[PDB]
């Protein structure tokens, strides 16, 4: 048969607890909102660059 | 002996499945950010 | 403090998965996420400011 | 003799505990921003 190892019961229970906390909270950070924020930042940066270049090319004083 | 240990293999197998799926989410998210940045 | 038994190969699989989270999770969860959110709010306000500035000039 | 893997499991608990701290602190940072 396939070999067994032994583990103190309470230490396995701790491992279970820690695994389930990752289950609970990791998807509340890792989701589409991270990429969307980076994509949105790059878009506004280019629009700010194009709005600063319009002010730099303007003769107004 | 007369006393035997409870078999917690199926609990461990469930944890493996849970973590495998969390690793799929980590890798897909990391690659998404990698592909854009 | 009693023992439970677990098939050795299944515990090896669990260790492998844990080590993969160790390896890659900090490469996403770091200060660059919050920095991206903060920079976005800063540049958005600068864009709207320079949008109104150009409007009052042309 | 069945091998005792308790210390291996204890090491995994320390590792996952630290990863959970990172998850919670990052989540609270993003929560406070918005």
């Amino acid at each position: 048969m396939e070999e067994f190892v032994k583990v103190r019961k309470k230490d396995l229970e701790r491992l279970t607890t820690e695994v389930m906390q990752i289950r609970d909270f990791l998807p509340r950070i890792l989701n589409g909102e991270l990429l969307e924020s980076f994509q949105k930042l790059k878009m506004v940066e280019k629009n700010l660059e194009r709005k600063e270049q319009e002010l730099e090319q303007l003769i107004m004083d | 002996g007369s006393m035997r240990m409870q078999d917690a293999t199926d609990t461990v197998r469930g944890l493996v499945v849970e973590l495998s799926g969390l690793n799929r989410l980590i890798m897909s998210t990391h690659r998404d950010l990698e592909a854009f940045k």
